[PDB]
């Protein structure tokens, strides 16, 4: 908590290891936020959704 | 000062090195 | 007065000084003196 909080606000090393990381964490969760979304409102449109899949004749 | 500061530039530019390369798997 | 060592005047600084707000108080032609902010900013140093 504390220790970890001090360090980011007096040394900007640390606050550019914290950018980095949030950067990192930030866009996966977004990245996972939407394809969820995108899953929920698409659902049997999806090419593991073809009921013949894989019988071609 | 010197040295703290050293590590500190060392921890930010490997992070961001794993960051913008992002090889999850040459774990190995 | 000798309890006051190194460490001792860095730790008063960054409580007191390091990245904390200013008062200034100008008088003549001071057209060139830096602004709040340029001031604001000089209180740390973004290479540490």
């Amino acid at each position: 908590f504390e220790g970890f909080y001090k360090l980011i606000m007096r040394r900007n090393s640390v606050y550019v290891t914290f950018i980095i990381a949030g950067a990192f964490f930030g866009e996966r969760a977004v990245d996972y936020g939407v394809h969820k979304l995108w899953e929920r409102n698409n659902v049997g449109k999806r090419y593991e959704d073809i009921s013949v899949l894989g019988q071609r004749p | 000062i010197d040295i703290q500061a050293a590590a500190g530039w060392g921890i930010a530019a490997a992070a961001g090195a794993i960051w913008v390369v992002q090889p999850f798997g040459w774990i190995k | 007065i000798d309890a006051v060592d190194a460490s001792t005047v860095k730790r008063v600084a960054n409580k007191y000084i390091y990245d904390k707000d200013i008062a200034i108080s100008a008088i003549g032609p001071i057209q060139d003196l830096p602004d709040y902010n340029k001031f604001r900013r000089r209180t740390y140093w973004n290479r540490y």
